[PDB]
RNA sequence: CGUCAAAGCACUUUGCAAAAGCUAACGUAUCUGUUUCUUGCCUUUUACCAGAAACAGCCGUUUGUAAGGUGUGCUAAUUUGACUGUAUAGUUUUUGUAAUCUUUU
């Protein structure tokens, strides 16, 4: 009975994530947890007021995630079903 | 010397060196791969687990991981340093007969009595590709490029398939009967092949006609899969026979060394990668290291 | 959860609390909570000027609290 | 959980820490908590300014702590398996 | 148990009402950057999946010489918003 | 006293720490008996030492330095020896036997030397199965044991600085067979960790007797029970013990699964179809975990070696406190500069009878291999230097009953096994470093709580081998405190 | 195969109750004191003999009467307890287990009163002899006096289960039983290796028996010592087993029949096998 | 879950915090709150450094995680050899025929 | 109970290896023989009396491993291991006190 369960389907695609911190992060998703803690593969993250730096295995403390900008090819109707 | 080492209980089939030239592996009907040294010629691990008899070993090009092709569909994988199991590549619905490996130790090809070729990754535990022909397959060889895979069947027709296309590009001709072992040179430029007609023919890789039909190495009622090899130079060709003789050729179409020694049918002859030594195996439970000074 | 904190040794003794917004208070420790809500009596402010205003009995919230000290050993 | 037991094990030794306040405190630790409360003595504070002070006794709230700094021998300490139905790690003879 | 009860009657029902009506929504965020879009799905935490989003947010040049208000818009196809960032929702109908 | 469950107490710790160790089937396990004589008889005889890394409530690990003492009345010698080293005494008492002789004989002798006491009521499980007393009448039988301990305290001192009671923390209810020790504080936790928020402390005060609990009002009272007032203790501890030692046993294995699922103990289905006692052990070790209570009940009452240094130095050290050695003891200096002070009491046989390890407390500084060391005696003084002898320290080792830990450098605070320093020593013998400030003093020769008395003559059966017997009789005097050799005029 | 068995509680109950007339009634072990396999070894070695027990072949200036102090003769029982002390030139000796805890379990004779009922054999428990410390507040008063109004909302662990159950009686009787029954899940011996009544000739013979018997009792006991003396610890070996070699050649076949048939079968076979030799 | 988090154990990590500071070192212990324990730690406030040692961070304080480096660090079978020999067979032809 | 991994599963027949590693019933049972010595009763040696030490056999037990057999499933069932295994939007961590501005070097 949670919208979080839909994000566990999301695995594999690339997304530009925004955080409360104000950073921006392009990278492929590997796994998503019930507590929002996502792990990413082949990442290019950029800090607020610094140059972009590539990281291999980024992972994020879910608490900090503002929003995922999902890819345009992903069908929503199919994923919203259990 | 010669060194005729004993060890196996029953018919031994396959015996190969590392790519380096520092070990043997051997194993047939025993259900036991037995590793060896080259230079104090002693045994090592008894790799135990295969519940079917072994039909083909091949060292990983790292000289650590070993791969089998049991008669019970499995293709096992072994850490030659420790001697533990890694996997059971479960796939075929019949007896596997041949294996082959690449440079990149990652990809493997196997050949069933289901008439199915299958390419394997050492990371998935499943088939990447499945090429179904019709009559049970027997011998396979993959090129150094990691592109062309050669299949040998019951029609006498060595078919050639690529990994991109997956089309019947070419079919070798003029072999009347059965193929027991393919073998690509250390160039990537020519095959070897044992037929049941006793014509140990060479073929071309790229125009694609014959080169030299060798003749003088009989197969008979036994129906073992006999082997052939290219020497480290690609000067000599080493074909075994059911006449208890290791027929070494000159590759110019001339029989040089014909050394007996075995009391039973011979199976898979090999060559050492640098120094001139010949691994020769046979149902007999024996193996030789024939040298040239 | 709800580990009732070790404030038994501070009961009926003077304190020097600090809270959020850099504001601080003196008082006799009367009672405490699961969430560290506090009961102080004879409460005296310590303004940024240093002007000390007497208030009386006061209930400080738990969340706010940064720390709690002792004036005399 | 192990990140709490390590703390309890540094009771007695001298500890450094950082709060949301911005200041760092250093002193002998007397008691801790699963909340991350603390009870210390002979503390030597050092704020953003550099201003040193002395505080005889202190209590804290964990919520206010950012991170601790712990003695070096506390890396050889045992890290146990815990279980599904246990609060404290401890070693475990029984089933699991 | 009681979660089922509030979705029909309470405050959150007007999204369920609006999102079923195929409606657009104006959302004031905690980032100081409002979101204007049409919603797909929502949750008890206000975790919302937005489609065809457009932002509205002021700016300054910040002593470029050594500045004035600039508004900027961007279209996003699909967007999962964590409800913590939301502070105020305005469920405006077309009709 | 005898067979009260001392050696089996430590075994209970060992099991939790050393995963490989398993119980011999026929006979108990008795880690820390070692000697084959101690295993034919089965009684412990020579006191052995241990050290192990024991955990606590919350989790903090301390390094205990335990010493099983022989409970047979006649080896009181080897109780007293380490008494002049240890920082406290742990007692073990049988809740069926009660407080017999050696429990008094030691309690009394222990308070004389200001040794703080920790009771451990052992063999409680037994009084639920052997005796099968009902829970209320067993409470009385427990309380009774605690009282009678104190009646032997009262005689030696009327002070209430000592006073053993579970209300305070001194007392520990444990059965070393089934594997569980608890204090009132530990039992409390159990409820508390499973049920929200109350203090452990405000709970454990009220759990001891002459107090009652109303299940209707949810509040305590001294009020004599009106109707179904039980007695806080028997309501929250005993009766939910009693159940365990009758749930497992009575083969109501359907129920146990539902109940033990409450606590999130999950057994495999083989384990119910098992065996009474070793099912019990498996349950009681999965429910009451590590013997944490008993840990917490030592680190709170038996003081750390620094704190006790002050007191311990006063009653044992003969010389002045104002001196440099008297000062170096009080601060527990761990420097190179500091004077090295030991205090050897017992020597231990090694795996062959040839040699003797020494057992001494390092009171100050550091000891390392190959150090020159003035090993004093008993009759020594500042006047004559005839007692003292120089010697080299071969091997320093930390003891663990069966295995030993080879260490390079000792430190103040610890107990140790020394290699090399034997021949000068017979009975007590302080060590002190050679290069020192003048006037190194001795440690008081132990007060044994029994005179030797019994006498026996010993001639060799063949007189040609009289040297060897003579060499042997010296070696006894080393490993047996109270023994005394004394050649008669005749030749005996 | 019929190795390994697991028995219910109530089953083991009946078996116990049916076998009662055979199996013993000691539980302690203290009973044996000078009747252990060890003691009997030392007796043998010291060439002395203890009263109820066996008696073997032998195995193998300083004294002065005027130096001794004759006070209570010193019996044979004394030498077999502390052989190194009271006896000189003590070799080939075994030292015995000095004492065990002592079992305090009396089984319920009248099975109506519950499992946990204060028995009238235990002494009252009165404590008017004692003199304790004194404090003004009093521990219990004080503990409540600090705060009487405080509460505990959760109640104990097993508040629904009662201290007794249906079989909790039967069970306690087992725990403290003689070997085979206490176990409640075993192994599976062979009928030859279940001696039944050996424990009659260990306990040691009840009074008023004729000499015919009392002598037999010893002779039985002797044997039991003499084995326990030389028992070797078994050698490591692979299993030979003749009767499964013969079964692996083509000359023997297998079938199942009645006992008495195969008794006659043998009894005949042997008749002929001698006749043909004669 | 926490299956991924155990995989990180004993690797040198780069941990950004809410303050902006970045801690670095191996990972010894891990929690359900994301409490991390780190060995031989070094902050990089920013051309800056400091040595701390053992550091225990809270969950509130942590932002992101990233691996810097990887985790830090059948006897003899029956077979026997022999020398030579190479006997000649009188007969020719295959093995089964005759 | 829950997850993940491995494996057909339970029952059974043979083969082949092992079975003090830190004082301990491989078997809570228990029998014969050989050699070397000591004593018995004895003169024909065997056959024996009843102690010792040193070797042996025999009747059994356990474990691992290999190949089999019966019954059941290979569109399943069962076993075996492993595990940092629980769900909390209202004060001590994961549904935010954040947002924003300006000056100094
Ligand atoms: N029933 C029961 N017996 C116990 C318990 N603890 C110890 N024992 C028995 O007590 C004896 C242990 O004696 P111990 O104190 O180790 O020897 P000591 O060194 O002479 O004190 C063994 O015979 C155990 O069976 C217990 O908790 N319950």
């Amino acid at each position: 009975m949670k919208l979080v369960r839909f994000l566990m389907k999301l695995t594999n695609e690339t997304v530009s994530i925004e955080l409360k911190n104000g950073t921006i992060v392009h990278g492929t998703i590997t796994s998503v947890d019930m507590q929002m803690n996502t792990h990413l593969k082949a990442v290019k993250m950029t800090v607020k007021g610094r140059e972009p730096v590539p990281v291999e295995t980024l992972s994020i403390r879910g608490n900090n995630i503002r929003y995922y900008i999902l890819p345009d090819s992903l069908p929503l109707d199919t994923l919203l079903i259990d | 010397p010669n060194l005729q080492m004993f060890g196996h209980t029953a018919e031994v089939l396959v015996a190969r060196f590392d790519p380096s030239g520092s070990y043997f592996a051997s194993g047939g009907m025993d259900r036991q791969i037995l590793l060896w040294n080259v230079f104090d010629v002693k045994n090592y691990g008894v790799l135990n687990g295969c519940k079917g008899a072994i039909t083909d070993l091949q060292w990983s090009r790292d000289s650590r991981v070993v791969y089998c092709s049991s008669s019970d569909t499995h293709l096992m994988s072994w850490d030659a340093v420790s001697g533990q199991k890694i996997r059971k590549h479960k796939g075929h619905a019949g007896v596997v007969n041949a294996l082959d490996v690449l440079k990149v130790s990652e990809l493997l090809t196997s050949v069933s009595d289901d008439c199915t070729m299958k390419v394997w990754d050492s990371r998935s535990k499943d088939c990447i590709k499945t090429i179904e022909e019709k009559y049970p397959l027997t011998a396979v060889a993959i090129a150094q490029q990691g592109t062309q895979v050669f299949i040998g069947g019951i029609d006498g027709a060595i078919k050639i398939w690529d990994l991109r296309n997956n089309h019947c590009s070419h079919v070798l001709k003029g072999h009347k009967d059965i193929i027991t072992s393919l073998a690509i040179s250390k160039d990537g430029s020519s095959l070897l092949s044992n037929s049941m007609d006793n014509t140990v023919r060479i073929f071309d890789v790229k125009a694609q006609r014959q080169l030299q039909i060798f003749e003088g190495a009989i197969h008979g009622q036994e129906h073992n899969l006999l082997g052939v090899a290219w020497s480290r130079n690609s000067r000599f060709v080493g074909a075994g026979s059911s006449d208890k003789n290791v027929y070494v050729w000159s590759a110019t179409g001339d029989l040089r060394y014909v050394l007996p020694g075995h009391e039973g049918s011979v199976n898979h002859v090999d060559f050492h990668p640098h120094q001139d030594i010949i691994l020769s195996c046979s149902s007999d439970r024996t193996i030789f290291l024939g040298e040239l000074n | 959860k709800a580990g009732a904190p070790d404030l038994k040794k501070y009961l009926d003794r003077q304190v020097f609390v600090q809270l959020n917004g850099s504001r601080k208070v003196y008082g006799v420790l009367r009672g405490y909570d699961i969430f560290l809500n506090i009961v102080l009596e004879d409460s005296i402010e310590e303004k940024v000027d240093g002007e000390k205003v007497k208030i009386g009995s006061v209930a400080i919230r738990g969340n706010s609290v940064i720390m709690i000290e002792t004036l005399d050993k | 959980s192990l990140c709490i037991k390590l703390l309890h094990e540094t009771q007695g030794h001298i500890v450094t820490m950082e709060l949301e306040n911005g200041s760092t405190y250093r002193g002998k630790l007397i008691e801790a908590e699963d909340n991350m409360n603390c009870q210390m003595r002979d503390i030597s504070v050092t704020a953003r300014d550099g201003r040193v002070s002395h505080l005889d006794q202190v209590y804290i709230r964990g919520s206010h702590i950012r991170f601790l700094i712990v003695p070096d021998m506390l890396r050889n300490a045992p890290m146990f398996k815990v279980g599904p139905g246990r609060s404290v790690p401890l070693p475990t003879r029984g089933r699991r | 148990r009681l979660e089922e009860y509030e979705f029909s009657a309470g405050p959150l029902s007007v999204l369920q009402q609006a999102v079923k009506n195929h409606d657009q929504v104006l959302i004031n965020c905690r980032n100081n950057k409002k979101l204007l879009a049409r919603v797909k799905a929502f949750d008890r935490h206000s975790n919302m999946v937005l489609e065809n989003v457009k932002e509205m947010w002021t700016e300054k040049k910040r002593t470029a010489s050594g500045g004035k208000a600039i508004n900027k818009d961007r279209f996003i196809s699909k967007m999962f918003l964590r409800g913590d960032g939301v502070v105020l929702v305005v469920r405006i109908p077309s009709a | 006293h005898l067979h009260h469950g001392k050696s089996a107490l430590l075994d209970l710790l060992v099991y939790y720490t050393h995963p490989d160790t398993k119980p011999p089937k026929r006979r108990s396990l008795r880690y820390t008996d070692t000697h084959y004589l101690e295993r034919e008889r089965v009684m412990s005889i020579k006191s052995t030492p241990l050290t192990l890394a024991v955990s606590d409530m919350k989790g903090k690990t301390f390094a205990f330095q335990c010493i099983d003492t022989p409970g047979h009345v006649d080896f009181v010698d080897e109780v007293a020896a380490p008494m002049a080293i240890s920082d406290g005494v742990v007692l073990v008492v049988d809740v069926i036997e009660g407080v017999m002789i050696n429990t008094t004989r030691i309690i009394k002798h222990a308070i004389l030397h200001d040794m703080p006491i920790v009771l451990v009521l052992n063999k409680v499980d037994r009084l639920i199965l052997e005796l099968r007393l009902p829970p209320n009448d067993a409470y009385h039988k427990l309380r009774h044991v605690i009282d009678e301990v104190n009646d032997n305290i009262c005689q030696i001192s009327k002070d209430l600085k000592y006073r053993v009671s579970p209300e305070l923390g001194n007392v520990c209810f444990a059965s070393c067979d089934l594997g569980y020790c608890f204090t009132l504080s530990s039992f409390a936790k159990l409820y508390i960790d499973r049920h929200g928020g109350i203090d452990v402390d405000l709970f454990s005060k009220r759990l001891w007797g002459d107090i009652y609990f109303d299940s209707k009002t949810r509040k305590f009272a001294k009020q004599s029970l009106d109707g179904s007032g039980v007695r806080s203790f028997v309501h929250f501890i005993l009766e939910p013990l009693y159940k365990l030692h009758t749930l497992t046993i009575s083969d109501e294995a359907e129920k146990l699964k539902k109940h033990l699922s409450s606590f999130q103990i999950y057994l495999k289905p083989k384990d119910y179809l098992l065996d009474p006692k070793p099912l019990l052990q498996l349950i009681c070790a999965s429910f009451f975990g590590f013997p944490v209570g008993f840990v917490n009940a030592v680190t709170r009452h038996i003081p750390s070696p620094r704190e006790n240094a002050a007191r311990k130095a006063s009653q044992s050290y003969i010389g002045p406190i104002n001196s440099s050695i008297g000062k170096a003891i009080l601060e527990m200096s761990r420097e190179e500069s500091a004077p090295l002070v030991m205090h050897v009491t017992k020597l231990y046989n090694t795996v062959d009878a040839n040699n003797f390890y020494a057992f001494a407390r390092v009171y100050s500084g550091q000891v390392k291999k190959g150090q020159k060391v003035k090993v004093l005696g008993e009759n020594y003084s500042l006047e004559d230097e005839e007692d003292m002898v120089v010697a080299h320290i071969a091997e320093i080792c930390v003891p663990c009953a069966r295995y030993r830990l080879h260490v390079d450098g000792a430190v103040a605070g610890m107990l140790v096994l020394l290699g090399g320093v034997d021949n000068s020593i017979s009975k007590t013998a302080t060590i002190v470093s050679d290069n020192l400030k003048d006037d190194p003093y001795i440690f008081r020769p132990i007060a044994h709580m029994s005179e030797s008395v019994f006498k026996v003559a010993v001639e060799p059966h063949n007189p040609s081998e009289l040297p060897k017997l003579l060499d042997g009789l010296r070696k006894t005097n080393k490993s047996y405190p109270l023994s005394i050799t004394k050649v008669e005029e005749s030749g005996e | 195969t019929y190795r390994r068995w697991k028995l219910n509680l109530p089953q083991m109950a009946n078996l116990h109750r049916l076998g009662y007339q055979l199996l013993s009634d000691l539980r302690d072990d203290n009973y044996f004191y000078l009747f252990n396999d060890n003691s009997f070894f030392t007796a043998k070695a010291l060439n002395v003999a203890i009263p109820g027990g066996p008696k073997f072949e032998p195995l193998y200036e300083f004294n002065d009467i005027y130096k001794l102090i004759i006070r209570h003769p010193i019996k044979t029982e004394y030498r077999i307890a502390f052989p190194y002390l009271y006896n000189s030139r003590a070799r080939s000796v075994a030292l015995s287990e000095y004492h065990q805890p002592s079992n305090v379990f009396v089984p319920p004779e009248d099975p109506d009163l519950p499992a946990f009922f204060w028995d009238p054999i235990i002494n009252p428990i009165t404590s008017r002899q004692l003199t304790l410390h004194e404090l003004d507040t009093s521990p219990e008063d004080s503990a409540i006096e600090e705060d009487p109004n405080f509460e505990i909302p959760f109640d104990p662990f097993f508040h629904s289960e009662d201290i007794e159950f249906e079989h909790t009686a039967s069970a306690l009787i087992l725990l403290w039983a003689p070997h085979p029954f206490n176990k409640r899940s075993g192994a599976t011996k062979r009928a030859q290796d279940v001696p039944l009544i050996k424990h009659w000739y260990l306990e040691h013979c009840p009074p008023n028996q004729p000499v015919k018997v009392r002598v037999s009792y010893q002779k039985l006991l002797k044997s039991h010592v003499m084995n326990k003396l030389h028992m070797a610890h078994p050698k490591s070996h692979t299993n030979r087993s003749l009767l499964r070699q013969l079964k692996n050649t083509k000359f023997f076949q297998s079938t199942s029949i009645d006992w008495v048939e195969a008794g006659l079968q043998v009894c005949r076979q042997g008749y002929n096998m001698l006749q043909l030799l004669i | 879950g926490t299956t991924k988090m155990v995989s990180l154990l004993n690797h040198s990590l780069n941990v950004t915090t809410k303050d902006g500071r970045t801690f670095v070192g191996q990972l010894l212990a891990f929690d359900g709150f994301m409490n991390l324990v780190l060995s031989d730690c070094q902050e990089y406030r920013h051309e800056e450094k400091r040595m701390l040692g053992l550091v225990i961070l809270r969950g509130e304080f942590i932002v992101s995680l990233s691996v810097q480096g990887p985790p830090p660090m059948l006897l003899s079978g029956p077979g026997v050899a022999r020398p030579a020999g190479r006997g000649i067979p009188l007969g020719q032809a295959p093995v089964g025929l005759a």
